[PDB]
């Protein structure tokens, strides 16, 4: 205590006179005018630093495909499902095999290929595996794979002599990721996920509960119509794989740690026949979109090895993490011809806590939900009229930009982009986004700040500016954010210049 | 029989262990609430998916062996398996199914009225929906933010501590403290739940822990939209929000929120007993407050321990408290209105100024409530200085804006002087000069030209625009054409502030309670209601009031 | 064409779709590498802030301590952020602080305090965050740490019978003086033991406080870690801490011991008091303030001499009991933690090193650890580092806003001259006034200059402001409107995980709560029940009867169906579809569906003999993991264990036990024998017991008193 006091002063006692008898003049006044000349602190405005130098942007190989899955391109293989075959969806595969998927098999010579031959070995394994069981026999090919590595250790104890002695060339080095460019694939991507898929719903929703005429009929047929637009998108699709498929491999790390296992990745759904005419009934079944496989390592990171289906041709610039190979050809057909399938393998890590989010993508719909709903009684309540069904189809939301035009779509479907939007946020989270957002709110807020004339103000915008682009390193999402707000800023600039436009 | 033998013998086990012997021991029985606590059950790092890590192995929950054995079957029906031998606890590990079969198949009979009346508090809070229509519409509400409502209210709710006695001797004997308080004054409450919950000795725990909750209203900080009523607290949520609404609510309620009411006119009426006689004002009344005795729907209950320990502090109620040992601070009373405290502080001070007179010089910002009327107001040097209504109905911001005037106290204050002199000024009870705020407050409050004088004595001028939804009209109106001045309305109602705190001092002789060294709470009388009706309750001693024949 | 959702912000108000921007929908970030990093920069970025060269060397230490108060080696970057507080000015706004609010403010708070504290027992110390054990040098959960503690007191010197914080605090100082301390220790031989140390390394392993690398933390790339503090230093935390939350309760300005619902009123009527406060001529504008290393700037040392300040008048008992908690963070030990690895071009070989062997390979790390390091070697030691100064994240949350709060409390006349608002902990909300636009500038500016006058730095990047209309608080965002957001409270609506009826029925509570305070549309709700329903019906591996699904649970109920006829008022665990709804929220599952239940079905379901808002029919214990029994960790169990039996036990002989807690002069044994006695003679009495069983119990019951005198 008596010396862990802060004044000239030592023993307690003095500390303890000067607190106990101390009276304060008005000195403070010209102690805090002193302060403030040696301040210089910044008196900021708005105007005159409305430019924001725009948004800076990183410079480099454009960013890759980063969700564990792929959307656009991946393929499904159609399958109408029984109550009790289905059921142990760890049988669906070996269901499946009996039909086509046995005949497929790839070339040793692959298509923008880093590990061919492995994974070649590995297909072979699998589906060697599915005949007899769904586990790979294997001790030794499992701790390479798990590599494509270990680091022997060694006791600083018998080490101070090979410092004496340097051998083994001693050294310490930690790395760093490489930057990445804004990406161009992600555009067409939010675009397909956008658009309604021809098969009905993927995401399994509950029923809906008994209802009173007063505020039940409201929300009820309020989430009716939401969750029959959101359920027919190919967002939903990809919701579906990835609750199904991650729920898949959380059960398989219980059932067998430290074991190689071959789970499926899989997405169901009941596809609907509104032709007017009584069918035999609205199809239902699951669809597959390729094989994944677990490998339990490390608690901590489980390594999964994924392979998908594809009709498409591969594109190096996005799918650099992908290696690709020739499989064959499927059959595609319509009528009011088979195009060649392409293999796409890749590795990657699983933190339990990623299984666990991403298991739980229903939630992405609720945070819409709000967001959406929010809009229709902030309106209607002006009024103090039922505008909820009114507001959805006439309210106007500005969803991009053609021909250099300013384009907007009705709210039922511009939900769409938010729905995708949410779904986005849950895959591609990483703490670069996080940083991204809880700084861009500070942007945002400064935005309407001009839009209602409010004459703002920020302290230190390169400050600012240079956080927001410390965040930005190699995020598909976070880049491409930052982009849109670029065109974002622009296109308010033009409407009402508290911003600049280069 | 063996059931109290293997217990002995565990314990002849565990004194022989001397490391366990010695903490058995030392120091008091107290103990246990710490032994206890050096236990926490298991880690609590990620509770949704250790659940679902939980249920996905097929045996992984505990359960209890004796009884099932004793019932049912441990085998299955379509050959898995569903039961073991092995293993430390006494209790053997099972499958989740099964649990679902003893509910199918299990035999049982006649639980059904056990049942209910454990959870009279939940189910009584079913009961009330049913009982009630509804309407549909949507409107930009604007609802009361900040109240401190009592929500989930039952009759004879109570203290914490008390409860926690009545748990103990409603659950066990065998072990009780014999506590006077409140089995003497209460007991009939005692008996009743007593009688029901003893004799069929299930759930000991639990029961106790539901009944804790099914007399404790839980009195958050909430945002309502006008009706206040404690019985529509409980669901709000169905009847509105920022943009919902919904209707025929106000009837169906428990026979709680009216009693309080007529405790409410109890403690009127015995304090006009302790007003008649200013000999003493501190001896008498505590006599008509232990002597007389409430009847409660169910039950009878002392009028002290009702008093002590009620919810609602009234202006009343706080005067009937203020002669107990009951410490309900954060309440200020002033004739019908309510007030709180919010900024700075100054002293008392006296000033002789022609129609002496105790005048406070405090920068204090205060809030004020009214019937359908809330306002925020700020005094400087004996003078208003800051001014905004939230009200709702006209003549109530009227009524605000006279109020908080008289407890202003300007120089227009003195002078208004139709009578006064004749009547206001000396009050016929045994000769006593009546307070000066509360004399005006009074030949306010008697006409209706009274209140367009002093409503007329503050600067009125013709409001500016930007000012035509803030500006406010003698009659109370938003037009703004001509409007008074330091004052302005506000679309919308004005946020209630909330403080936990607890203070208490002795009162004056004259029902004045000088609390917190001052501040004048008490507001002598409230409201002269010269009035005697009385339903199934209970008076004594000499009460000065005639219901006692030869 | 270019989807572009930010587009949808033009037309419309941002503070209604701000939730969107916000991406919690998704996991949050996750720790990689060493910690030592992170840890080390923050030492140099304290000293450094510390903006003072004066040093002295320690008595005690024989290590230089850096003491720096009033102090200023000023740099020319002023507004970069300060540590240096003038203690003058500060007591300045603790007077200026009470004479605004009451004369006796402190006395009071500091009383209620005291009550508070004397009361309590030390058991409650258990409650909190987890904590450094010292004994085993590791981080613990608070109960099993203080465990430890005490039963090492208990085997060194003999039994602890405090039962009071006081005496708590008393053996604690006792313990200083103490040159020989003994552990419970294990050390496994190819088991549990009694290891002892010497005061000098007991002293630093008390002062000493243990890094966490972050992990919950949302929305920062880089890791901002937390520091949990040793047992020994704890009570005295919380002394310190009830006293300032005293303080802060009082005050208005105060957005810290008041929180949710009531943060968000607190704002309303502080905003319409400005707004009916202004002149004609007087101009109002606001500005949401962020501060950066809020915990850094502030220093223990200050905090002595506040604490000194207020215990003024209140006593002399207690205030010697207040300005303990400061000093042992004046005089604090930082753990370094995991360390480095070397690796060669191999990708081959790596090599481990100790946080205390750093020392040992100097050179040999890359420049930039060698810049960080070489200053830090004057105030190391052996695995820790010594520093006075900084303060350590979230100890004193308390005290901090207080000491915000004291900043805008109230200054010189000018015209125009006015600044209020909240601030909880770091955050704070600044309300401006001001005659002319101009003057403005001049007045936030004093404002910045006294609030850095003391160490509070706003984040000259992060900070921003505007007309009154926007700001943004903790994540709740401003305008004519209030802040429609469900960011906040998203992770918490899937299943808690106790158990079935309990889970769905707390769930349901949720939403509600969340929709009255959080003021979620009820659609939303709506969804928001059939989503936690199904993840229910899924993380419990059930479904509805009409549901094709077939599995374990459900073979089952293939039979169950013919039977029962009200199909619809099953519960959900056994394969009932939903009943509930938003109207009937309040209501739990079982209550809604138990009138139309088939009577065969609820006699049989919550029959209390049987091997089974909270509902009652299911009830179960999860299965702890094998992870924690496995460790060594276990053979310290041994004594955990030995604690459990008994409660066990007792609670076997006294019903009540959990529910009241016991009381009355007596030991635990007494009243056991003594109870045990009087229900075997109520048994024998009346009841169907046998007499020489009777007796047989009496002899087991003495049998048991030699065993237990012996010890």
């Amino acid at each position: 205590r008596d010396e862990s006091v802060p004044l000239p002063f030592q023993t307690y006692e003095q500390m303890k006179d000067y607190c106990e008898k101390f009276k304060g003049n008005p000195r403070e006044l010209a102690s805090k005018v002193s302060q403030m000349q040696s301040n210089i602190k910044l008196p900021i405005k708005h105007y005159e630093q409305n430019k924001f130098r725009q948004i800076r942007l990183p410079k480099g190989p454009m960013a890759p495909y980063t969700h564990k899955f792929l959307m656009e391109e991946a393929w499904m293989f159609t399958k109408i499902s029984d109550p009790e075959r289905s059921r142990a969806g760890e049988i669906l595969i070996d269901f499946f095999k009996k039909g086509n998927l046995s005949a497929i098999r790839p070339k040793d010579k692959p298509l923008q290929g880093k590990y061919p031959i492995h994974y070649k070995n590995l297909w072979n394994q699998i589906k060697a595996a599915i005949a007899d069981r769904t586990m790979v026999i294997n001790e030794n090919d499992h701790s390479e794979f798990l590599g494509g590595r270990a680091s022997k250790k060694i006791p600083e104890i018998s080490l101070t002599q090979d410092v004496i002695t340097t051998e083994g060339l001693k050294q310490s080095e930690n790395k760093l990721p490489e930057p990445r460019s804004f990406p161009r694939w992600f555009n067409a991507e939010w675009m397909w996920a956008i658009k309604d898929s021809d098969l009905t719903g993927w995401v399994p929703m509950a029923e809906y509960p008994p209802a009173d005429n007063e505020l039940e009929d409201y929300a009820e047929h309020l989430n009716k119509t939401m969750e029959g637009v959101l359920q027919g998108t190919n967002c939903a699709r990809e919701m579906g794989k990835c609750i199904l498929t991650v729920g898949a491999l959380m059960t398989e790390c219980r059932l067998f740690p430290g074991k190689i296992k071959v789970v499926p990745i899989y997405a169901r759904s009941k596809e609907r026949k509104s032709m007017q005419e009584g069918l035999p009934v609205p199809s239902e079944m699951d669809c597959l979109f390729g094989i994944c496989v677990k490998s339990k390592s490390h608690d901590g990171m489980y390594t999964i090895i994924t392979f998908e289906f594809s009709i498409r041709e591969p594109n190096l610039e996005k799918h650099q993490k992908y290696t690709v190979f020739e499989a064959g050809h499927t059959t595609v057909r319509m009528k009011k011809r088979e195009v060649p399938l392409y293999l796409y393998c890749r590795t990657t890590a699983l933190s339990k806590i990623k299984n666990d989010w991403l298991s739980k993508a229903r939630r992405c719909f609720i945070t819409t939900m709000d967001t959406v709903e929010t809009i229709c009684l902030r309106e209607s309540a002006k009024a103090e009229e039922n505008l909820v069904e009114k507001t959805l189809n006439e309210k106007q939301m500005w969803i991009g930009k053609k021909n250099g035009e300013l384009i907007a779509q009705p709210l039922r479907e511009a939900l769409r982009v938010q729905l995708v939007q949410q779904f986005y946020f849950c895959i591609y989270n990483d703490s670069q986004l996080e940083g991204f957002c809880n700084e861009q709110k500070k942007i945002l807020m400064a935005l309407e700040g001009d839009k209602k004339n409010k004459s703002s103000f920020g302290f230190n915008p390169e400050g600012l500016l240079e956080k927001i682009e410390e965040c930005l390193i190699n995020n598909p999402m976070c880049l491409f954010m930052a982009q849109r707000l670029n065109e974002l800023v622009i296109e308010a600039s033009k409407r009402g210049a508290k911003f600049f436009k280069t | 029989m063996s059931l109290l033998l293997t217990i002995a013998k565990e314990y002849k086990r565990l004194c022989q262990d001397a490391k366990a012997a010695q903490m058995m021991t030392v120091g008091t029985v107290s103990n246990y609430t710490t032994f206890k606590k050096w236990t926490t059950s298991r880690k609590e790092k990620n509770p949704s998916l250790r659940m679902r890590w939980a249920m996905s192995s097929k045996f992984p929950i505990i359960a209890n062996k004796r009884m099932l054995e004793e019932a049912q079957i441990p085998k299955e029906h379509n050959n898995v398996a569903l039961w073991e031998d092995t293993e430390k606890r006494d209790h053997v590990l099972a499958s989740a199914s099964c649990i679902n079969y003893w509910n199918f198949c299990g035999p049982c009979v006649n639980n059904s009225e056990v049942i209910k009346e454990v959870y009279k508090s939940r189910f009584g809070r079913l009961e009330r929906r049913k009982e009630i229509m509804w309407k549909e519409l949507r409107f930009t509400l604007v609802d009361r933010q900040r109240r401190r409502v009592d929500t989930q209210p039952v009759e004879q709710r109570l203290r914490t501590g008390e409860i926690k006695d009545l748990q103990m001797w409603t659950l066990f004997e065998d072990e009780a403290p014999l506590a006077s308080k409140f089995i003497l004054d209460n007991y009939g409450l005692v008996k009743e739940m007593r009688s029901k919950f003893a004799n069929k000795p299930l759930n000991k725990e639990v029961v106790a822990h539901m009944l804790e909750k099914q007399f404790n209203p839980e009195s958050r900080f909430l945002p309502v939209f006008g009706a206040i009523r404690p019985e529509r607290m409980e669901l709000i949520h169905a009847l509105g929000g920022e943009t919902w609404i919904q209707e025929a609510n106000t009837a169906g309620i428990s026979n709680v929120d009216q009693r309080k009411n007529d405790i409410r006119a109890v403690c009127r009426k015995v304090c006009l007993a302790a007003n008649a006689s200013i000999m003493n004002a501190k001896s008498k009344l505590v006599e008509y407050i232990k002597s007389t005795s409430m009847r409660i729907g169910e039950t009878e209950r002392k009028l002290e321990e009702l008093i002590l320990e009620t919810d609602d502090v009234s202006p009343e109620v706080t005067l009937c408290k203020s002669a107990l040992g009951g410490q309900l601070g954060k309440t200020l009373s002033f004739g019908p209105m309510l007030l709180k405290k919010i900024s700075g502080s100054g002293v008392k001070v006296k000033d002789t100024v022609y129609i002496q007179f105790e005048y406070w010089s405090e920068q204090e910002e205060f809030y004020g409530e009214y019937k359908s009327a809330t306002a925020l107001f700020s005094r400087k040097e004996r003078s208003l200085e800051w001014i905004t209504i939230g009200g709702g109905i006209n003549e109530d911001r009227k009524r605000l804006l006279a109020m908080c005037m008289i407890f202003c106290r300007d120089g227009d204050y003195f002078k208004d002087a139709p009578a006064t002199i004749t009547m206001a000024d000396l009050s016929t009870k045994l000769g006593r000069e009546i307070p000066y705020q509360y004399v005006m407050m009074n030949w306010i409050q008697k006409s209706e030209d009274n209140l367009e004088a002093l409503l007329y004595s503050r600067g009125i001028v013709e409001t500016n625009p930007g000012k035509m939804g803030s500006s406010m009209g003698i009659d109370g109106s938003k037009r703004a054409i001509k409007s008074l001045r330091a004052v302005t309305i506000q679309s919308g109602k004005i946020d209630m502030p909330e403080s936990k705190e607890k203070i208490h001092l002795e009162l004056s002789d004259n029902l004045e309670a000088f609390d917190s060294s001052g501040r004048i709470v008490a507001t002598i009388l409230d409201l002269p209601s010269d009035k005697k009706v009385t339903f199934q309750d209970v008076s004594f001693q000499h009460p000065d009031l005639a219901v006692l024949r030869d | 064409m270019e989807i572009n959702p930010y587009l949808m912000f033009l037309n419309n108000d941002v503070t209604s779709l701000i939730s969107t921007t916000y991406p919690y929908t998704g996991p949050p970030p996750m720790s990689h590498g060493s910690s030592t990093k992170y840890t080390l920069e923050t030492i140099k970025r304290t000293y450094d802030y510390s903006r003072t060269s004066v040093e002295k060397t320690s008595k005690v230490f024989n290590i230089p301590r850096r003491k720096f108060c009033n102090c200023l080696e000023d740099k020319d970057e002023l507004v970069k952020p300060t540590g240096n507080v003038d203690i003058s000015s500060l007591l300045g706004l603790a007077e200026m602080m009470e004479k605004r609010m009451g004369e006796g403010f402190f006395k009071h708070c500091v009383m209620e305090a005291e009550t508070e504290i004397l009361k309590m027992h030390f058991s409650r110390l258990t409650e909190g965050r987890q904590t450094y054990d010292w004994t085993s040098e590791r981080n613990m959960p608070a109960a099993t740490a203080l465990q430890l503690t005490v039963d090492a007191i208990k085997e060194t010197e003999g039994p602890f019978k405090g039962t009071t914080m006081l005496e708590y605090c008393n053996k604690m100082i006792e313990m200083l003086d103490w040159k020989e301390i003994k552990f419970k220790k294990v050390k496994t031989v190819v088991v549990m033991g009694i290891d002892s140390i010497k005061h000098d390394e007991f002293l630093i392993r008390a002062l000493t406080i243990n890094t966490m690398a972050k992990d919950g933390e949302r929305g920062k790339l880089q890791r901002r870690a937390i520091a949990t503090p040793g047992m020994i230093v704890r009570p005295f935390s919380k002394i310190v801490e009830t006293v300032a939350q005293k303080i802060c309760e009082k005050l208005k300005e105060s957005g810290l011991p008041v929180g949710g619902n009531e943060k968000k009123a607190k704002l309303k009527t502080t905003v319409t008091s400005l707004n009916a406060r202004m002149n004609s001529d007087q101009f109002a504008v606001n500005i949401t303030g962020d501060n950066s290393k809020w915990n850094e700037c502030q220093q223990p040392e200050a905090y002595l001499a506040l604490l000194a300040y207020i215990t003024k008048d209140s006593s002399d008992l207690m205030k010697d009991l207040c300005s303990v908690a400061p000093v042992l963070f004046c005089n604090k030990f930082v753990k370094l933690g995991q360390g480095i690895r070397l690796s060669n071009k191999r990708k081959t070989k790596e090599v481990i090193i100790k946080a205390e062997k750093m020392g040992k390979y100097k050179n040999l790390m890359r420049e930039e650890y060698k810049n960080l390091f070489e200053p830090l070697e004057k105030y190391i030691q052996k695995d820790v580092c010594f520093l006075p100064g900084g303060m350590l994240m979230g100890m004193f949350n308390m005290l901090s806003t207080v000491l915000g709060v004291s900043t805008l409390c109230y200054e010189l006349k000018a015209k125009g001259c006015f600044w209020t608002g909240l601030q909880s902990s770091d955050d704070f909300v600044l309300f401006a006034v001001a005659s002319n636009w101009s003057n403005i500038h001049w007045t936030i500016r004093r404002f910045n200059a006294v609030c850095k006058l003391i160490g509070i730095n706003m984040s000259l990047e992060k900070s921003y402001g505007s007309l009154p209309e926007l700001f943004e608080f903790t994540s709740m965002f401003f305008d004519g409107e209030f802040v429609s957001n469900l960011a906040m409270e998203l992770p918490a609506f899937t299943t808690a995980g106790v158990n079935e009826g309990v889970d769905f029925t707390a769930a349901m509570s949720i939403i509600k709560t969340n929709m009255i305070n959080n003021s979620l549309s009820p659609s939303t709700a709506l969804m928001a029940l059939r989503i936690c329903l199904q993840e229910f019906r899924a993380t419990y591996r059930v479904h509805p009867w009409d549901s094709r699904v077939k599995g374990g649970r459900m073979k089952i109920i293939n039979e169950f169906i013919k039977t029962i006829e009200n199909k619809d008022g099953l519960l959900i665990a056994d394969g009932g579809k939903l009943m509930n709804n938003i109207s009937t929220l309040h209501i739990p599952e079982e209550v809604l569906k138990f009138e139309k239940m088939d009577e065969q079905y609820r006699n049989r379901v919550f029959n209390p003999k049987n091997p089974f808002a909270v509902v009652s029919t299911h009830s179960f214990r999860t299965r702890a993991n094998r992870t924690l029994l496995n460790t060594d960790m276990r053979a310290m169990m041994a004594e955990e264990k030995r604690y459990q039996m008994v409660c066990d036990m007792f609670k076997s002989v006294f019903e009540s036990a959990d529910i009241n807690p016991p009381i009355g002069a007596m030991s635990i044994g007494e009243a056991i024998e003594e109870k045990l006695l009087e229900r075997a003679k109520m048994k024998r009495d009346i009841g169907a017991i046998e007499d020489s069983e009777y007796e047989e119990i009496k002899d087991i019951i003495r049998d048991a008193k030699k065993a237990r005198l012996e010890s």
